């Protein structure tokens, strides 16, 4: 039994040697061709025409693919509101108009480059502001409202309100999108190898564009060099285009996007615009909150809706608010469609919540930790959506984090520095977080598995989940190894495929270990049942023995497994009914030291305490905590996407978009998993850990704001309870410009 | 080591094994492109869709790779890898007197939060200079210190100190259509001469709006009176510029609270940025220009005392 | 009448009779030589997923020097007589892992694992130039290496055993 | 659409044609909605060699049983909506999280 | 229900057109190699060498 | 200084600049042109699995004559200016089957189906030389075609519709 | 089994796929492994796909 032990990622050795095969590492067939997507150079226009006269001259040219080449439907997207290929107009810069197929990637790139397109610009909506001004949204407003505003907004001593914005973020998975399509030449069959977290939707989309039954398309996923949500749907943008080329040419075809194509086309995290208003006593106690969320959706719906729902389910973070009301509106704009990104709306909401909270403790001239703790939920309380909070562990994490981090002694040290230093200041802030675990769309909370035990006793496990670096397969092998009570060495997982486990949900929402774990457990049991009669007959016999005996006595050694998450179903009407199966909690403390003259800063130290219940693998879980946290720290202080007023992105590479680097992490980086906090709601008492830790990255953002404030009191005015706005990300620019002095004036 | 020639689909490449061969080829083909590390060209071809059918690589040529220690400073062949420059300067800094290694220090500062080991090991010194990026971190330091550029072209040969005239316009330099940079000599620091280099802790555009600078000051012997002052900035225009107007108004002046504010007023005006400046971050870029000098100022008072 | 391009990769001589000036070392490695260990992560030199070690004799310091480089920007035409070392050139699981590969693997410094080969090569290079480096040198070895999964902590902690 | 897989292989005797015929009857849906791509060890393990003329007998039975298991699962949805099409009941069984694999 | 009816072999059309893929009809990878078995030329002997 | 080999396959011109005398039409079709419709069944000319139709103008009878041939024994060097027709050249399921392909398919004349392309081509050739042949001619068209699955009966019965 | 036994690896590593056969009649019930194992070895030894 290896459950609860720090077993390293099963493929780590091969990834270190370069033997691990990723999609583009698969050898090309002697006749495999290459595709290069032809993208729009306008945000909103009319395709007057398309000339490939020059393209056709490039050596190795094969053909150009348009919407007319499509045999099936040119309608695609999670909500059938997109085009596999643009036909009359383009609704964003990186809109796919076509694709060139050539004998070499080079030839397809040069040729694609020379494809002349004629446009006729149209009115373009680019910002959230631009959208509202034109009443340009997808669907109708969302909202959760509990209690009654006025009665709290009156009862409240102080009342603060304002506008806040949080920028987007590119997934920047080291491995960009990529698909290999192989036409089998019979009955429309097509086998595809793709870097995606959603084999099912990839299967559907390819079949729908081809106009063939889903049972003809086989999608196989070995692994992904990172996904973080950016491959939950947007990966089909490339897949379908390559599938078409395979069909049209009858040749195996592939395509892996360059970094610049990737960031421009595939979309990313949803930028949020918020307008809030908080009512509170001078005790720092909240009694009335209001927030109007606005996200930039892009040129299609995709997951924007469900993302706004997770945001709304998180506008409370860890604080109990009597009278609360929050709304959400998806903005339709001429930008690439934004999609899922580790956090799925939660991060944006939790940030806004923490912003008005930080302002509460300020305007009240009270300690920050004092206020947050006053407004924190208690065991058995209910959220703004009415779900009972059972097993609330935030308090244990909070108290312990403060202890192990020596928060109070360090808070003193910080203040001293801020007195002995004039052009440098330090900040310190401890922040809690709770993340609702489960797809907000009821029917996705299902998982299946398939298990075979070969006559040599070796076991091959297969399940609907995919591997993107989070170590899902390692965990399932650990589960199976325990359930079957046999060494991990006898069990093996090769890949994820649509012909082994069908209609699977995308590997997402951090529930993969919970659901597939259960699905694999059940199948193991079914096997054990079958082998039972042989274990009895021969007790001293080895596992091998019983397996051979069960085979020789014609007992099936192959079975499925299935799991459906129990008791779920929230309603936006009646604002009742469980939305999650449980919650994951954590608390982080971070100290920084800014430079009031340059806007730059250091991440001195960071202490994290996460409640992952009884971890299946503590090494894997600490790694998730750390990496989630770093993407968070990235989102809040480093990563910034910038577009030209015409809606054309400028930051298309590591040179202009900075994700965290080795030297970006806090000098002192400690992570601890809460002890003795089993989760009865999930496999072996474990807890989803994939997304929950990412918000804690905000603890860096607010420490930074802590310091900026000390820098203001310094060389600026003398307003103790003043409130200055600082959006996200808190880049060197925003920090410096916030450090007002005899130079910024 | 004989000359090599490679022929591809659209481009022809020549590996010059001698400076004579190089001067010939450059003369015979002015338009030709030199390539050492390709960490610039490779970008132009790939992302800027640029085609240069003629390419010459000098990395083999002695000279362009030679490192000399003269009584004025240390000279490096223009093809030398930045990691080489970094190495040779780390030694100097460790062995020589602090008063002699001022400029060297500044160059090592720019090479710190600079790319990574992979880039610095192939990116040639000459490469960075001639590329003439508006946001090059090195040129502002080479200009601020009037670094010596020994330029050449079959037959002719001349040496001159870098200045505002070396960068005529965007991406353009003061190099003959057939001329090639042979070597650079980073200047030893003189007594009463102090140097400083800073650079924005971020980059959001391809090659503009990223403040980077190199500052040098030379005082009269035994006094706090300015004899020379050089404030060269990058990321403030389509090229490396110098606040010449401002540093002039400070010669033979005394280094104090007054001069600080006078130079600041001078920068905020002379290096002004319109509301539609290409690159944005106007409020921030003005503040950095003033703020970097402030540090120069403070650091000088220390070095003076 | 074209000169042959001759260089080495993992100790094996490679003779390219028709070298194309526009060919990057990365493409050559992956496509012509079939060594997919080296990855494409950005094509502009900032992530290091395409890192390798280049070795070349210097008519001066005598000794053959060793340095790392981004193969996505290295023209094969600049590699005549230069020896290349890729991740598959220092160890494997079908034989034996180089200590660097075994270390990062067991220290949980590899998650999705796409950035691993390059980081392994940056480290391999460091150790080649300095058997026992400082924690500072180790950290500087990865200036040009990016990882989106780990948070970096595990990687640095695993290579600490090589310091002092 | 249905994808059938069984331990038998096709060598010209028309085994797959027969299984499609069996499945089509058992599930009571047109043959056109059913499909068999190939035989593989990761879909059906420890299979006997396709031989001794019993393939249609055994895999036919094996496919019949699996069809039944599917029918059982879909039963509750066939009742709720009697005039609904096969497609309808399948989507409903999926949306109500019922495994459609056996 | 087609049981008991003379439904022609599901792949007969593709076998008649040459679209049906057999093992060797699968495309070779750019690096796929070939093997040729070396067989004995005697019915019973001793392999003195090779 | 070698002459180019020029011929046609399914109506498309094929220029082979380095024809190798030892190259059989079968290998060329399957490997270079990627037309696996034609099969290898024996390599000695007796099974017909590799049958195709060759067409070549004759400076005499004027008209371009049409005859079948075993591609496993046909050197490509003997095909300069000769047009080749393979099974994929007369119809398909992605478009439309030639009557001959539709007929043998619906008459149960194809089981494992490996011998089908060749028999289809033998028949196609016959019809090309004689639109309405005798049952005797039809049967003689398959002297050099072998099938191990059907027993032959179904095949002949399906092509009877073309006689009289 | 045979390929795994000659390679000396667990059976769960070998995936055998059969689309169809241009006839078998029993001659491919076992004797087919004569070629299979030989080609599997070549794949292993060379790390190249082999046929
Ligand atoms: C990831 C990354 C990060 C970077 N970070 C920084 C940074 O922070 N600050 C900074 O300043 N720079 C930075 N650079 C730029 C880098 O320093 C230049 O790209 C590089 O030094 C150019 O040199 P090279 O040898 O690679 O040249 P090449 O690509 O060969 O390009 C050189 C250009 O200069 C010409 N040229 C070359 N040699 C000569 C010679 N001897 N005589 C005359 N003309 C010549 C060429 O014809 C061409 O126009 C970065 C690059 C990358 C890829
Ligand atoms: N190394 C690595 N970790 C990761 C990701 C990734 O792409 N790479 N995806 C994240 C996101 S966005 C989700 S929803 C969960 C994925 O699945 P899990 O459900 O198994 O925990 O993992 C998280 N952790
Ligand atoms: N067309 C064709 N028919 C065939 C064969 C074949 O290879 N091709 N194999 C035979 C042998 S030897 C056996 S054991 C059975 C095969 O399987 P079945 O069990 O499905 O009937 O088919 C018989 N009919
Ligand atoms: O609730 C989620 O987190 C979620 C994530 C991905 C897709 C659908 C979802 O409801
Ligand atoms: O972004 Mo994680 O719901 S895939
Ligand atoms: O010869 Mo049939 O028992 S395979
Ligand atoms: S691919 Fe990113 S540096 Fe080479
Ligand atoms: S492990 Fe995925 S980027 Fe490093
Ligand atoms: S293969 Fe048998 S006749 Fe040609
Ligand atoms: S159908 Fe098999 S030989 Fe004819």
């Amino acid at each position: 039994d290896t459950v609860g032990r720090p077993l390293p990622h099963l493929a780590a050795a091969m990834q270190a040697s370069g033997e691990a095969v990723y999609c583009d590492d698969i050898p090309r067939y002697e006749n495999e061709l290459f595709l290069r997507l032809v993208t729009s150079t306008r945000a909103h226009a009319k395709i007057k025409s398309i000339d490939v006269s020059e393209a056709q001259k490039v050596p190795g040219f094969v053909c150009f693919l348009s919407a007319d080449d499509i045999p099936g439907s040119n309608e695609t997207g999670l909500f059938n509101d997109e085009t596999v290929f643009a036909k009359d107009t383009v609704t964003c810069v990186g809109h796919i108009i076509g694709a060139v197929v050539a004998d070499t990637p080079e030839h397809a790139e040069r040729a694609a480059h020379v494809v002349k397109v004629t446009y006729e610009d149209l009115p373009a909506i680019i910002t959230i502001e631009d959208a509202i001004k034109n009443n340009s949204f997808y669907g109708s407003e969302l909202k959760i409202e509990k209690g009654d505003l006025k009665k709290g907004f009156s009862e409240a001593d102080n009342v603060v309100s304002g506008e806040l914005y949080i920028g987007g973020q590119d997934h920047f998975y080291l491995e960009t999108h990529c698909t290999i399509a192989i036409p089998k030449g019979e009955e429309g069959e097509m086998e595809l190898f793709v870097s995606t977290q959603n084999a099912m939707k990839t299967q559907s989309f390819v079949a729908k564009m081809l106009g063939v039954p889903v049972n003809r398309i086989l999608v196989r996923v070995k692994r992904m060099g990172g996904g973080f949500g950016g491959k939950e749907t947007r990966s089909t943008l490339v897949s379908v285009a390559v599938a078409l080329a395979a069909y049209k040419t009858g040749h195996p075809v592939r395509c892996m996007l360059d970094r610049n194509e990737d960031m421009l086309i595939t979309g990313g995290r949803h930028p949020f615009l918020a307008r809030y208003k908080v009512g509170f006593m001078k005790t720092g106690t909240i009694v009335a909150l209001e927030v109007d969320h606005y996200s930039n959706a892009g040129n299609s719906r995709d997951l924007s809706h469900s993302i706004m729902e997770r945001a709304l389910f998180h506008m409370d973070n860890c604080y109990k608010i009597p009278n609360i009301r929050g709304t959400g509106r998806l903005c339709k704009t001429n930008l690439s469609s934004n999609t899922a990104f580790r956090g799925f709306g939660g991060p944006q909401a939790l940030f806004i919540a923490e912003n008005w909270m930080s302002e509460v403790a300020v305007t009240c001239g009270l300690p920050a930790e004092e206020v947050r703790w006053k407004n924190m939920y208690k065991e058995g309380d209910l959220t703004h959506f009415n779900q009972r909070l059972e097993g609330f562990s935030v308090p244990r994490c909070w108290d312990e984090c403060l202890k192990s981090s020596q928060y109070y002694a360090r808070k003193s040290e910080v203040d001293k520095f801020n007195k002995e230093n004039c052009w440098k200041k330090r900040g310190l802030c401890i922040i809690p977080t709770k993340f609702g675990i489960s797809f907000t769309v009821p029917f996705l909370n299902q998982a299946g598995a398939l298990i075979h035990v070969y006559t040599d006793g070796s076991v091959l496990v297969s399940h609907g989940g995919t591997e993107m670096g989070q170590g899902l397969h390692t965990k399932m092998v650990q589960v199976a190894s325990k359930a079957l009570k046999i060494p991990i060495s006898k069990i093996y997982i090769s890949e994820t495929s649509t012909n082994t486990v069908p209609n699977s949900s995308p590997t997402a929402a951090s529930v993969s270990t919970d659901i597939y774990g259960q699905a694999v457990y059940e199948a193991c049991q079914t096997i054990l049942k079958r082998l039972e009669p042989f274990k009895k007959k021969n007790p001293d016999g080895s596992w091998e023995d019983w397996v051979m005996a069960a085979y020789q006595d014609r007992v099936s050694l192959s079975t499925t497994g299935f799991y459906r998450t129990p008791n779920l179903g929230y309603s936006f009407e009646t604002n009742s009914g469980n939305a999650f199966h449980y919650f994951t909690y954590g608390v982080a403390c971070s100290e920084v030291e800014i430079d009031c003259l340059t806007g730059d800063h250091k991440n001195l130290r960071t202490d994290i305490v996460m409640d992952v219940g009884s971890s299946l693998n503590p090494a894997i879980d600490i790694g998730q905590v750390e990496g989630a946290f770093v993407q968070g720290l990235g989102l809040f202080t480093l990563e910034e996407l910038h577009y030209s007023p015409e809606g054309s992105l400028h930051t298309r590479g590591p040179s202009t978009y900075k994700i965290p680097a080795f030297g970006s992490i806090p000098t002192e980086f400690r992570v601890s998993l809460l002890r003795d906090c089993p989760n009865k709601k999930a496999i072996y008492a474990s807890k989803a850990v994939g997304e929950p830790p990412l918000f804690l990255g905000a603890s860096v953002f607010f420490a930074i704001k802590d310091a900026i404030r000390a820098a203001r009191a310094q060389h600026t005015n003398n307003n103790t309870k003043e409130l200055f706005r600082l959006d996200s990300p808190a880049t060197p620019e925003k920090i410096r410009n916030a450090c007002v002095d005899k130079f910024t004036t | 080591p004989k000359q090599l020639r490679f022929e591809g689909e659209r481009v022809t490449w020549i590996q010059a094994s001698t400076l004579k061969e190089l001067l010939d080829l450059k003369a015979q083909h002015p338009e030709a492109k030199l390539v050492v590390g390709n960490t610039e060209i490779g970008i132009e071809m790939k992302f800027k869709n640029q085609l240069f059918p003629m390419i010459i690589c000098p990395a083999w040529i002695p000279e362009l790779n030679a490192v000399e220690h003269g009584p004025e400073g240390i000279s490096f062949g223009a093809a030398c890898a930045l990691s080489s420059v970094e190495k040779t300067l780390l030694e100097a800094v460790a062995k020589l007197p602090t008063q002699k290694t001022e400029v060297f220090r500044g160059v090592l500062e720019q090479l710190r939060w600079f790319a990574g080991k992979q880039v610095k090991s192939v990116a040639s010194l000459g490469g960075n200079i001639i590329t003439a990026s508006p946001i090059s971190d090195l040129n502002p330091v080479f200009m601020a210190s009037g670094t010596k550029l020994t330029i050449v072209s079959r037959g002719t040969r001349r040496t001159v100190p870098m200045d505002h005239t070396f960068f005529p316009s965007y991406r353009k330099t003061l190099l003959g259509p057939e001329e090639i940079l042979l070597s650079i000599e980073i200047p030893y620091s003189r007594e009463d001469e102090f140097f400083s280099a800073f650079k924005q802790a971020s980059r959001r555009e391809d090659d503009i709006a990223k403040v980077t600078c190199g500052m040098r000051v030379l005082f009269q012997p035994g006094s706090m009176q300015v004899k020379e002052l050089a404030l060269c900035y990058g990321g403030m225009a389509d090229r490396t510029i110098s606040a010449l107007k401002t540093t002039q108004k400070q010669l033979s002046k005394f280094w104090n609270e007054k001069l600080l504010q006078d130079v600041c007023a001078g920068l905020a005006e002379e290096l002004s940025l319109s509301p539609d400046a290409p690159g944005g971050m106007i409020e921030f870029r003005r503040t950095l220009t003033l703020s970097f000098f402030f540090k120069f100022y403070l650091t000088v008072l220390k070095k003076l005392g | 009448t074209a000169d042959e391009l001759v260089f080495f990769v993992n100790g094996k001589k490679v003779v390219e009779k028709n070298a194309d000036p526009e060919t990057t070392l990365l493409a050559y490695l992956r496509r012509k030589l079939g060594l997919r260990g080296t990855k494409l992560g950005c094509g502009e030199g900032g992530c290091g997923a395409c890192t390798v070690m280049l070795s070349k004799y210097d008519r001066l310091q005598d000794k053959i020097i060793h340095f790392s480089a981004n193969a996505c920007l290295a023209p094969i035409c600049t590699l005549h007589h230069v020896a290349v070392t890729t991740v598959e050139g220092i160890g494997s699981t079908k034989t034996r892992l180089h200590p660097v590969q075994e270390r990062i693997a067991k220290s949980h410094g590899s998650q999705c694992g796409f950035c691993t080969p390059g980081i392994v090569m940056s480290m391999y290079t460091l150790l080649r130039n300095q058997p026992e480096p400082t924690v500072e040198e180790i950290e500087d070895a990865f200036q040009g290496n990016l990882c989106r999964c780990t948070g970096y902590r595990p990687i640095l902690q695993g290579f600490r055993t090589f310091a002092k």
